[PDB]
């Protein structure tokens, strides 16, 4: 999964921690 | 006509049936793959179209041979079979490149086997007869999103398109927020600007540059997905000091409001619809069932007593022997010790099978594996020796004994599974904890609890067409979204798990959109792949129409099963016991009546033991409009030193002091600085504290030198301890923040101090008594889904830093990291997710956060991918386990939400009046009654002079043509008003401010005409006409400001442009079914104040709890505490309240503050926040929901009786309408009025109150005439009160017609039930 700070999309779910708020993780 | 007879046989439905199911079937095997890449299966699947298109018309045809055409084309069903029969063939046929909107029709197939199964018909149309009133209802939604969507037309358009731009390099933000040029928005950090144009925050969709994209963008901050997205938005775009003005009313009026009134209309047609003799004959059937079994069960126990006498006394003096055994098996297991014992057992089995968490001993799992077969014998033991006792047909006569035959048989399934495969575990040896229910025997709410069940059972047909048909429609729904985004979702880096690919992702998606988490940013997803915001905006209605027709529908099945089955089990309950009461009464009339040779003391008996059992009579106002319309219905089928602190306590200007004094710590309370505690405002609030517990404590020994005591002891006390811990070092810091969080206790001094707030929580106490018992029974459920989830997916959530690596001894050292396109070195470390079902605690945690619906598709991602006990994930690996969820979803948030919701709806019992003694004849009548009683006739006041000048206004301006002109100025003000947009062209813009110009002149100009027509203090007597003298100066002011000169710098005048606005309300008055509707549910609002005052006592005092506690959390971004979302301040601690309360990530941040955060810098402290928020958010989401569904339900009973009209004899609502037919001739007052308006009165108002047709006349001709009427005094007389009076009278409860003689004595019991109303009806009565 995809670390803090790091660019995601929120369709994904693939964040470690946290949700992809505004394009980040 | 000859094939129709010899075709209809049923085995030709049943293959019809059967090839509609394999075209689903073969609809649901299809896969989409983007770009033109096609799947071999896909093209052999396509092959079968023509064999499914010719069996249709061959079923089609065969029907127009037999029914004709323009009757076969009658029925609406047909007309769908013939237009998919029609479209797939021209597909077939048709070539051309125009076929995908003729490609898209297939998906209604499915929908053919609705209209093969008569029953899945009649249960929709069952379903669709509930959503007739509410499209009333969505008419006012719409009303509201509209009103919302122009007032951000007017302050947020074009705002979200500057952002921070590093030097005008290639357009690329460093940002995915608005910014401000030099303002109290959100500055540009470091060296970038606040440049001109970027699209937008999601993609460019949510924002307000025309009426469409506010529309779309309200609609979606009413369903409360996001809305705090948008709100964080126009506060770092404009500012934070008064967005939320905006944003907190569209939640409150268009989703609280709207909620309410959706959940009241629903509740009122379920109470009309039970009532009905189709039903009412049927629950009447079934309470007889019952009542009939309840006898044959005490006829069988006298049956076997006997029996085991006979066999006693023939044995005393083979099959003998075995016959006596059988007899003793058969009442060892129904004793009472039997009973415990296996209780006991059940208990036992449960704890020990709860005690499962990941990393136990080894000794545990062996002691665990070991008891697991000792309790399995034990059962089958116990299960095979009650079967031999009761017998075979009387052991699986009991409902329960089926649910453990058939446990105990999944349990030898998996323990033989788990022996020969061991591995996963299906988790069915944890439902024995369901026969722990059987504690609920002993008490005395047995009746109830399996009333319930009873009517449950009775209803396996309906609820599974019912739940077969929103699966139908779940169905049709992923079929559509497959044709339309099917392979279109990798226009970015990755397809999302939210996709339409294959069927089941399709129908997962369309699930989780039902769910309504996250359906925003699929709507965003999937109009990005249509292309853009520019032409992809057509697909959003895709998701409208899920969520609007899915939100309500769901809605309609859940609650209305509920609010069945529910009601049924109440009234059956009530039954039992007055078939049984009023049975024992006349038991004790026989005692007395079979002994005649000595004086009866029997008959006494019951005399005194009447009266212990009627005591309670509740009768909920469920109850008592339920009595009220089965009375209707059957009317309708027939007609057819401590002395002087006495003193200082019982001084009766005592109390307010202590109240100001707690008002006044309260508010210091509230200002307050959790994280500048070295402040000289802190050190003012320390002092103001030591006098306001100086106080307390000085109001505590005199109140107690002569249970919400302690309360204040430990409140007072609390201070104390801290007051003498302050005095010296920092001595047990922990102990002084919590006797500082303990101050808290303040504002609840006031629950007994105010008479109405100690009312409200009782009233509150006594809602959750009324539901204690269904509570019980869904912890019970949720614990035993936590074990099952404990099973599944223990140990199995844990990953590397890295995705590479799957076992914790590979995760070590250093890995190369591709982000923001640098690689860079980053430490492989072991972790676990945040949510986890490590242990049955975790577990409950985590599926209360999913009960929720916050974040519930990431650990559906978390628990597909999970692999093995020491394993990391592996993607899509268990796609099954989503059942789980889904079976959740239809369980707790689904069905035990809503009953909750029934029960508290259908036990809600009436506090107005707290007895039922005060006419015992009228429910409506008096409330109808009064309304005739209380306002005088009052007149549009017609010039008394009608020269030649103000009667020419006054005719002008009330001319029907004159508010023609008017509404049609309203419309098209309205229009203009919603038509600016972002970028207009300048003569665009100058065009549509003359447009308002001209509108604000024609409205000043009817403003002041009415002055000269009607008069100066004429016109502002109604509060209609100040309103639109007040909005058309407003509209004035802000003309003036915009044309001459504006504030240059000054405060800011920008809200008169909210005053032109404030005209679509002017339009509200046509609608007079939605005006009647919204002035009842708002009046009902206003009279429950203190309600209010409850809920937002508790938003304070969680306010202040978290400001204490949470306060001083680094405002650090990229997690959930930011700078949008804190505890620092009151204004900003309610504000995360309202977003936990309607749920946007609460769970995030209660994450977010847990015992180890990086603290604040100005802060004193290094080691801030708590694990005290696991409780803190739990509880509050507990509180909160009950508290509002405490509300609303005190709301929708306050206007039950409107709720369920049954209009036929509406008097309430008609007299507003005499009222305005009758105004047109009285000019005023005058006393009394002539004898021949009154002839053409009874016609001018509404004939189906006194004169339905020519015939009904002859009544209302009986009514003027046959008995005494006023015509003894003067002949010019009023007959107002004697004839509306009359027909409110005769209407309803009618006995003067048969006697016609005994007048004295009905006037005599209505002038006795009213006999305060200081005298002034006695002239209206004659
Ligand atoms: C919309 C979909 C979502 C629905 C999910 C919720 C579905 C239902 C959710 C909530 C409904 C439950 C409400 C309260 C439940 C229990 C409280 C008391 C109800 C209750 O115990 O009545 C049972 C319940 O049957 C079950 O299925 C035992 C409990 C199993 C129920 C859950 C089964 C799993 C679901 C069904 C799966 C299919 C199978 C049926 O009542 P009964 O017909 O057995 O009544 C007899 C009768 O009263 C006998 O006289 C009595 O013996 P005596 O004492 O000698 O007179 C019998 O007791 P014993 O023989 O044990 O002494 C009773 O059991
Ligand atoms: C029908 C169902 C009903 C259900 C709900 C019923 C209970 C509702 C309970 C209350 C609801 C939540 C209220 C939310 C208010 C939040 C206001 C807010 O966020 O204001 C922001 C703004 C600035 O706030 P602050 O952080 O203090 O500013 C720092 C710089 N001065 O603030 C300001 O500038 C303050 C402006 C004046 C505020 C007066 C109040
Ligand atoms: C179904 C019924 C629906 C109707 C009832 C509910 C409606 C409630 C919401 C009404 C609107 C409230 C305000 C919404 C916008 C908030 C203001 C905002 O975001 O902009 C700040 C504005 C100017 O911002 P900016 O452009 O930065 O200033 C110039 C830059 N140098 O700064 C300002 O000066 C803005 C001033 C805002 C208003 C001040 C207080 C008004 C009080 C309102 C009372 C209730 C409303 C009654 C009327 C309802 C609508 C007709
Ligand atoms: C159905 C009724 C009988 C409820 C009974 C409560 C127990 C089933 C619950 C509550 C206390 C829970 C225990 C309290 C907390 C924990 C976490 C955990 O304890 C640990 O210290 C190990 C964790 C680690 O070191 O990683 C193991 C499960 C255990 C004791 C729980 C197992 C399940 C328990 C025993
Ligand atoms: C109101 C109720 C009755 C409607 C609930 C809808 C369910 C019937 C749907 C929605 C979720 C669907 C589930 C969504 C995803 C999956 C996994 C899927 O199994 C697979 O075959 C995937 C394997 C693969 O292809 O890799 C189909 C079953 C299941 C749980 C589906 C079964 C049908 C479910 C349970
Ligand atoms: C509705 C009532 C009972 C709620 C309590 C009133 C709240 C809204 C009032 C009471 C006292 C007020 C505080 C008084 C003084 C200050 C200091 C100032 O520099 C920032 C605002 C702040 C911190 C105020 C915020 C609003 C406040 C906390
Ligand atoms: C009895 C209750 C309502 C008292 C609440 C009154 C509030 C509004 C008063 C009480 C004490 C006051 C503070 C006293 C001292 C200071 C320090 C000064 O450098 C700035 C103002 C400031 C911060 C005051 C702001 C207003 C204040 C917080
Ligand atoms: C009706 C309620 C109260 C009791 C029945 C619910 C429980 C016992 C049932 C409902 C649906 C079931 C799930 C259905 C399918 C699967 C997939 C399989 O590969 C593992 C087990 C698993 C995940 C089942 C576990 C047990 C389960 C969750
Ligand atoms: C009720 C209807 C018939 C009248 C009210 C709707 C009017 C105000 C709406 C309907 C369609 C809308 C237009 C739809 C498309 C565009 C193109 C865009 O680039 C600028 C805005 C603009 C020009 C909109 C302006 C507002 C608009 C004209
Ligand atoms: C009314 C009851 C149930 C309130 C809930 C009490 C429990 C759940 C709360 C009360 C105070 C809390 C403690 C407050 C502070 C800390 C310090 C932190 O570094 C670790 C957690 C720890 C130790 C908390 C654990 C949870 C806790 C003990
Ligand atoms: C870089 O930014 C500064 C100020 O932000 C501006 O004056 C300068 O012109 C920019 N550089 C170029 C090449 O335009
Ligand atoms: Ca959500």
């Amino acid at each position: 999964c995809k670390g803090k700070g790091a660019k995601c999309s929120r369709l994904m779910y693939d964040c470690c921690t946290g949700s992809c708020r505004s394009g980040k993780c | 006509k000859y094939a129709k007879r010899i075709t209809e046989w049923p085995p030709f439905e049943y293959m019809i049936l059967a090839t509609i199911i394999a075209n689903c079937i073969v609809l649901a095997l299809e896969q989409h793959l983007p770009d033109g890449d096609k799947t071999p299966m896909s093209e052999r699947l396509d092959d079968t179209e023509p064999y499914f298109i010719g069996i249709f018309c061959f079923e089609a045809g065969i029907k127009i041979i037999a029914l004709g055409f323009v009757s076969y084309l009658r029925n609406g069903w047909n007309v769908m079979d013939f237009v998919v029969v029609l479209t797939g063939i021209l597909a077939t046929a048709g070539t051309d490149f125009d076929l995908r909107t003729l490609r898209a029709v297939r998906v209604l197939r499915p929908l053919k086997l609705v209209s093969g199964i008569p029953s899945l018909q009649v249960v929709l149309k069952s379903i669709m007869k509930a959503m007739v009133p509410l499209l009333q209802i969505g008419l006012l939604l719409f009303f509201a999103i509209l009103m919302f969507a122009i007032i951000g037309l007017e302050f947020y358009m074009g705002k979200f398109h500057k952002a921070c731009f590093p030097n005008s390099t290639d357009a690329e933000p460093v940002g995915d927020f608005p910014c401000g040029k030099e303002a109290p928005a959100r500055l540009c950090e470091g060296d970038t600007e606040c440049r001109e144009y970027w699209p937008g925050p999601n993609f460019g969709i949510t924002n307000f540059d025309n009426i469409l994209f506010a529309i779309l963008t309200v609609f979606q901050c009413i369903t409360m997905e996001g809305w705090t997205d948008i709100l964080y938005n126009t506060n770092d775009a404009a500012g934070n000091t008064w967005n939320w003005l905006y944003f907190i009313p569209l939640i409150i009026i268009g989703s609280f409001f709207m909620l309410n009134l959706v959940l009241g209309v629903l509740s009122g047609e379920f109470a009309k619809e039970r009532e009905r003799v189709e039903n009412r004959r049927a629950f009447l059937k079934l309470r007889r069932q019952q009542q009939i079994e309840r006898e044959l069960n005490g006829y069988l126990e006298w049956i076997f007593k006997a029996e085991e006498v006979m066999l006693a006394e023939e044995d005393r003096n083979f099959r003998r022997k075995e016959k006596m055994f059988r007899f003793f098996i058969r009442r060892m297991v129904k004793a009472q010790s039997f009973y415990w014992v296996v209780l006991c057992v059940v208990a036992l089995n449960t704890l020990c099978v709860a005690m499962v968490h990941y990393n136990q001993p080894r000794r545990l799992t062996t002691t665990l594996y070991f008891a697991e077969f000792v309790f399995l014998g034990l059962f089958l033991t116990e299960m095979s020796l009650k079967m031999y006792g009761l017998g075979p047909r009387s052991y699986f006569r009991s409902s329960f004994n089926c649910f453990d035959f058939g446990v105990i048989v999944g349990s030898v399934f998996e323990v033989v599974w788990a022996a020969i495969k061991p591995g996963s575990s299906f988790g069915i040896s944890v439902l024995r904890a369901l026969r722990l229910l059987r504690i609920f025997k002993v008490t005395k709410y047995w009746s109830s609890l399996r009333n319930l069940v009873v009517s449950l059972l009775n209803s396996m047909k309906s609820i599974i067409s019912l739940l077969f048909l929103l699966f139908l429609f779940i169905v049709v729904f992923a079929l559509l979204g497959m044709q339309l985004f099917g392979g279109q979702f990798n226009f970015q880096d990755e397809t999302p798990t939210t996709n339409f690919d294959t069927f089941p992702a399709a129908i997962l998606t369309v699930f989780q959109i039902l769910t309504g988490e996250d359906w925003n940013a699929v709507m965003y997803h999937g109009i990005e792949s249509q292309g853009g915001v520019s032409k992809g905006m057509f697909s959003s209605f895709y998701f409208i129409v899920l969520t609007l027709f899915g939100n309500y529908t769901l809605l309609n099945v859940f609650l209305a099963i509920a609010v069945d089955n529910l009601a049924n089990a109440q009234e059956l309950t009530k039954d039992e016991e007055e078939m049984e009461e009023a049975a024992n009464q006349k038991l004790a009339l026989q005692k007395a009546k079979e002994v005649a040779e000595v004086s009866p003391m029997s008959a006494a008996n019951i005399s005194i033991a009447a009266r212990q059992q009627n005591s309670a009579k509740a009768r909920s106002v469920w109850e008592q409009r339920a009595s009220q319309l089965r009375l209707q219905n059957l009317r309708a089928s027939c007609e057819a030193l401590r002395r002087f602190c006495h003193y200082i306590v019982t001084m009766r200007y005592f109390e307010v002091v202590i109240l100001v004094v707690i008002a006044l710590s309260s508010i210091a309370l509230a200002a307050e600085d959790p994280v500048r505690t070295d402040s000289p405002r802190n050190n003012a609030l320390k002092y103001l504290d030591y006098i306001f517990t100086g106080v307390f404590t000085f109001e505590m020994v005199i109140k107690m030198i002569d249970l919400w005591n302690i309360l204040d002891f430990i409140v007072v006390s609390g201070a104390l301890v801290a007051f003498a811990f302050s005095g010296s070092k920092g001595k047990d810091i922990n102990t002084i923040k919590s006797l500082r969080v303990l101050r808290v206790l303040r504002p609840l001094k006031t629950i007994k101090r105010l008479p109405k707030l100690k009312a409200v929580f009782d009233c509150v106490v006594n809602s959750l008594k009324n539901v204690l018992n269904i509570l019980i029974v869904y912890m019970l459920f949720m614990f035993i889904f936590a074990v099952i989830a404990v099973q599944l997916f223990k140990g199995k959530f844990f990953y590397c830093t890295d995705e590479s690596k799957e076992l914790e001894r590979d995760c070590r050292g250093q890995y190369l990291d591709y982000e923001k396109e640098e690689v860079e070195a980053q430490p492989r470390q072991w972790k676990k997710y945040d949510f986890h079902y490590d242990n049955v605690l975790w577990a409950l945690l985590t599926l209360f956060t999913v009960s929720t619906g916050e974040g519930w598709p990431m650990v559906l991602k978390h628990s597909v991918d999970a692999t093995y006990e020491e394993q990391g994930p592996s993607p899509g690996y268990r796609m099954e386990l989503s059942i789980f969820y889904v079976v959740y979803f239809v369980v707790f948030p689904f069905f035990f939400v809503n009953i909750f919701v029934a029960l508290i709806i259908i036990t809600f019992q009436e506090q107005g009046d707290k007895v039922m003694s005060e006419c015992s004849l009228e429910k409506n009548e008096r409330a109808c009654i009064d309304f005739a009683i209380s306002a005088k006739p009052l007149t549009r006041y017609m010039p008394q002079n009608r020269q030649s000048f103000q009667y020419k206004t006054w005719t002008f301006v009330v001319s029907p043509p004159f508010e023609y002109f008017i509404m049609a100025m309203i419309a098209l003000n309205t229009v203009v008003l919603m038509m600016k947009f972002y970028d207009a062209p300048y003569e665009y813009e100058l065009m549509l401010k003359c447009l308002n110009i001209v509108f604000t002149s024609m409205f000043s100009m009817e403003c002041v005409l009415k002055i000269i027509a009607f008069g100066v203090l004429n016109y502002f007597r109604d509060a209609w006409n100040v309103f639109d003298f007040v909005t058309v100066l407003g509209s004035i002011t802000d003309i003036l400001v915009t044309e001459i000169a504006e504030t240059n710098n000054f405060i800011n005048l920008s809200f008169l442009r909210l005053f032109r606005a404030a005209r679509l309300i002017k339009l509200l008055r046509q609608g007079y079914t939605i005006r009647i509707l919204l002035w009842t549910f708002v009046q009902s609002f206003k009279a429950l104040p203190y309600v209010c005052l409850l809920i937002a006592m508790l938003f304070f005092i969680y306010a202040i709890i978290g400001m204490q506690v949470f306060g001083n959390i680094a405002l650090d971004d990229d997690t959930s505490i930011n700078r949008h979302n804190n505890f620092r301040t009151f204004l900003q601690a309610l504000m995360l309240l309202f977003r936990s309360a309607t749920g946007e990530a609460w769970h995030e941040i209660m994450l977010s503050c847990l015992s180890n955060q990086a603290c604040d810098e100005q802060a004193n402290a290094t080691e801030c926040g708590s694990d005290f928020a696991y409780f803190y958010f739990v509880s509050f989401i507990f509180l909160c929901s009950f508290l509002m569904l405490n509300l609303f339900v005190a709301v929708i009973m306050d206007n039950f009786e409107y709720l369920t009209r049954d209009s036929s004899i509406l008097g309430p609502h008609h007299l507003d309408e005499f009222i305005r037919v009758w105004a047109e001739y009285d000019p005023a007052a005058c006393g009394r009025i002539s004898y021949n308006d009154m002839f053409e009165m009874l016609k001018h108002m509404s004939p189906p109150l006194g004169l339905g047709k020519k015939c009904p006349a002859r009544v209302a001709y009986k009514r003027l005439v046959r008995m005494n009427m006023p015509i003894s005094n003067e002949d010019m007389t009023v007959h107002f009160t004697s004839t509306l009076m009359a027909l409110i009278r005769t209407a309803l409860e009618i006995k003067l017609a048969p006697a016609g003689t005994k007048q004295h004595q009905c006037d005599a019991e209505l002038r006795k039930e009213i006999s305060v109303v200081w005298a002034n009806l006695p002239q209206k009565t004659l």
